[PDB]
């Protein structure tokens, strides 16, 4: 049916990312655990997880290798501009899950820009129909939910941050 | 020498199916030239003729992204040669496949052979 | 040792947990969870990731009236002749009828059904009991009351179990081997006992020939699930257990080879690339440094078309690796001393398109081969003392006859070079 | 290659469908086969052998796991002692068909 080569090539892909997450940034335990700080998996986060690896493999979803994969990918992106969106991924879900509007104008200016005019080249063909009756590439924009952060804090921002960065994002897809 | 000459012919004949789920890719070409499949001149390159990858309504975001380039998780077809003919079976109406891009090889062979049986009749 | 046979209690062995209760396999075009097709104990067709394992044991309740056991039940046919007789309860006219009404009474041993003759078993046992040649039998009997009569009935997996639902032309056709036919009466036979919840006498001048039909159906199990699953060369006994299939293995055709020694044979590129996948992937990752994603992705390439890196990296592989990446050679159908070989690779042919295995000539007669067209079977060796312990098989050690202690004639040289060396000296 | 109900090798209609480049069906070891191999007294590697190719999935498991990494010139694999699948399954057999398992 399914055959075992691919799986364990991708455990193993898995288990070298966690040996560099772990060298590049000489982290630990201990640091693993303040970094969950008690928190639990979040479907949309666990979601951005799979983007931002896809070229690299696929999540297999194990709780332990998830924590220290956001550790890494949210570090990596601390790095650079991404200011607000790391924070996100450090709160905890808050309980007000649900699916708030978009800002047409920003989601406009998005569809301007040339870098995500190519990738809609390279998705052209799906781009003809099947974003038409429904563009699975922004409908996570609606799917916008709230957050309830470990350090007593809430998520509260204009949608511009993350129509930017997540743009990057998929630049780096 | 001698072997250049024990010359022999061989055909094959490999048919595909493609679903409502699986969608071809732009093997052959560039954007604007979009062909899944090795036109009747053409030679098939890499001993593979078409892929074809696996839609799925979640998946759109990651694993259909990059069309031109193959994902590790599809289905190839395998041969080598050159096309001699070429016979389509559809039995979805055209309209979408007007409305679809990586469908535009398999509609242009369509229409060509719709002409030659209008001619004929 | 070995596993040993026993008919050990079922009482102390059941768990609740695999009792199952009547239900039709299928039920609103979804198999029923409470019949023989239950995925809630009794693992999924379609997927694998069902933790519990395919060896779960499901399980039937014959607990209020005990029944004698299949297994046991020919050796008793031995002890007491024709007590399938005796079993048989045709003394009934109410809904069994007339009939013949003539038959033999035999000392009104037989029509008792099943639930007289297990209360009067030991008496007619003594009735039936020869001690010049049942005398065996009937000891062995006595070291087994504990398991003559039997309180659970078990049943294969379905996983196991090849059944299937197919959908025919004509409809959905539940596909099942016969096994579970049976099974599937004796579940719906079991349920009239458990219908028959009312009592009266009539009930069980029909309770006891179903017993009857129980006791044949269980016999009809054991006969059955013994006929073809561990019978013959199909049976799994042999198919699977001595021997079986392998996932490291190639096969090819043969052709001769000169300018190097006995033992050094040639590989395919294509084969070669295809057997140790994972040694050419291993050494791409680190040298390449990414993931090995990447690196499957090259070998892919590199399998497909022919490539002059990846050709430099298993000629690295087979210089630089511990035991020369040796294999085992093996000529269908192996019937000579020695017909298994212990050989080295020695080079890798350089041209995509040739796909035959080059070995050396002296090595055609201990084999027992010809150019002709045999198909030989190649099974790589990887660990290293696998690797010592198979030096025994090498050629350097099938060199001296194990018959009389002298050089081997199958090493010796062949029919041209023979030839040869006699223009040279004489 | 796609394994079958029985967690064991089996051959595939992908070949047919020209969805592989090579036939690919496994080769299968039978009487003569086990006999020549016990020719050695090495009847405990013979045992490993089968156990780490096919017969066991824990075994095969961690066959590819040590192999993948580690040294590609040298190869020290390590094995388990789970009880193969056949095992397993002829236990199972051999206790519904109202049989048991009793070593030594």
């Amino acid at each position: 049916r399914n055959d075992q080569g691919n799986s364990i090539i991708n455990e193993c892909s898995i288990k070298q990312e966690i040996a560099k997450i772990k060298k590049k940034y000489n982290v630990t335990d201990e640091v693993m655990k303040e970094f969950i700080n008690g928190r639990e998996l979040n479907s949309i986060q666990i979601y951005l997880v799979k983007i931002y690896y896809s070229n690299k493999f696929k999540v297999n979803s194990n709780k332990n290798d998830i924590f220290y994969l956001l550790y890494g990918m949210t570090r990596e992106l601390g790095e650079m501009n991404f200011s607000i969106i790391p924070e996100i991924l450090s709160c905890a879900i808050a309980p007000n899950v649900r699916k708030m509007n978009n800002r047409k104008k920003l989601v406009d200016k998005i569809i301007h820009s040339d870098k995500y005019s190519y990738l809609l080249k390279s998705y052209l063909p799906i781009k003809n129909i099947l974003d038409k009756n429904n563009v699975i590439l922004q409908l996570m924009t609606i799917k916008n939910a709230k957050f309830m952060n470990k350090e007593n804090k809430e998520v509260d921002f204009s949608t511009d941050h993350l129509a930017e960065e997540v743009l990057d994002m998929l630049l780096c897809i | 020498s001698a072997a250049k000459k024990l010359g022999t012919f061989s055909v094959n004949k490999v048919k595909v199916s493609v679903n409502t789920n699986d969608i071809l890719l732009n093997l052959y070409g560039d954007n604007e030239n979009y062909k899944g499949f090795p036109d009747i001149g053409e030679h098939i390159k890499n001993q593979i003729i078409a892929s074809r990858r696996r839609f799925d309504y979640n998946t759109a975001l990651y694993e259909l992204k990059n069309l031109n380039e193959m994902r590790d998780s599809d289905t190839p077809f395998f041969a080598d040669g050159k096309i001699v003919d070429i016979e389509i079976f559809s039995n979805v109406p055209e309209e979408e496949l007007k409305v679809q891009k990586y469908n535009e090889q398999v509609l242009y062979y369509i229409n060509k052979q719709k002409e030659f049986s209008n001619n004929v009749y | 040792m070995g596993k040993k046979l026993s008919l050990i209690d079922f009482n102390e062995i059941y768990n609740e947990e695999n009792l199952i209760t009547r239900a039709n396999p299928i039920e609103n075009h979804e198999f029923s969870d409470d019949g023989i097709y239950s995925e809630r104990i009794f693992g999924s067709y379609n997927e694998d990731d069902d933790d519990k394992d395919i060896d779960t044991i499901g399980w039937i309740n014959i607990e209020p009236y005990y029944i004698i056991n299949p297994i046991l039940f020919t050796i008793i046919k031995k002890c007491i002749p024709s007590i399938n007789k005796i079993i048989n309860y045709q003394q009934s006219i109410d809904q069994n009828g007339e009939n013949i009404d003539l038959t033999e009474e035999i000392g009104e041993d037989d029509y008792i059904g099943l639930v007289k003759f297990k209360d009067n078993f030991d008496d007619l046992l003594e009735k039936y009991t020869d001690k010049k040649k049942y005398q065996k039998e009937y000891d062995f009997l006595i070291e087994n009351h504990d398991k003559i009569f039997i309180n659970k009935l078990p049943v294969f997996s379905h996983k196991l179990r090849p059944a299937t639902l197919l959908t025919g032309s004509k409809g959905k056709v539940l596909a099942f081997d016969e096994i579970n036919n049976y099974y599937n009466f004796v579940i719906e036979y079991i349920n009239q006992i458990n219908e028959g919840v009312v009592s009266d006498d009539s009930i069980d001048l029909l309770l006891l020939p179903l017993l009857y039909n129980m006791q044949f159906y269980a016999n009809n199990i054991l006969t059955r699930i013994i006929s073809e699953y561990l019978r013959g060369k199909k049976g799994f006994l042999r198919k699977n257990i001595m021997g079986s299939r392998i996932n490291f293995s190639a096969r090819n055709v043969i052709t001769p080879l000169i300018g190097h020694p006995i033992d050094e044979v040639a590989m395919p590129y294509k084969t070669f690339a295809e057997l140790y996948k994972f040694q050419l992937i291993n050494l791409i990752s680190k040298v390449k440094g990414i993931n090995y994603n990447e690196a499957l992705k090259f070998w892919e390439k590199g399998i497909l078309g022919f490539n002059q890196e990846l050709y430099n990296y298993m000629e690295e592989l087979i210089t630089k690796t511990k035991g020369g990446c040796t294999f085992l050679l093996n000529r269908n159908p192996t019937i000579s001393i020695g017909s298994i070989l212990y050989l080295k690779i020695g080079l890798i042919k350089k041209d995509y398109k040739d796909l035959t295995l080059g070995i050396s000539n002296n090595l055609l007669s201990a084999l027992s081969g010809d150019y002709d067209g045999d198909v030989l079977n190649i099974i790589p060796v990887f660990d290293n003392k696998m690797k010592e312990h198979f030096s025994l098989l090498s050629p350097q050690n099938f060199l001296v006859d194990r018959n009389n202690g002298r050089f081997n004639g199958d090493f010796d040289l062949q029919k041209d070079q023979i030839l040869g060396i006699f223009i040279l000296n004489n | 290659s796609f394994m079958n109900l029985r967690g064991l090798p089996a051959k595939s209609k992908n070949f047919k469908e020209h969805k592989d480049l090579y036939s690919k069906t496994p080769v299968r070891i039978g009487n003569m086969e086990i006999s020549n191999l016990s020719l050695t007294n090495e009847m405990g590697s013979i045992m490993d052998m089968l156990n780490s190719y096919s017969n066991n999935e824990t075994n095969r498991r961690e066959l590819i796991m040590q192999l993948l990494t580690g040294n590609p010139f040298d190869t020290n694999i390590d094995l388990s002692d789970v009880e193969s699948g056949t095992s397993k399954i002829l236990k199972s057999l051999f206790t519904c068909l109202g049989l048991s398992i009793d070593d030594v």
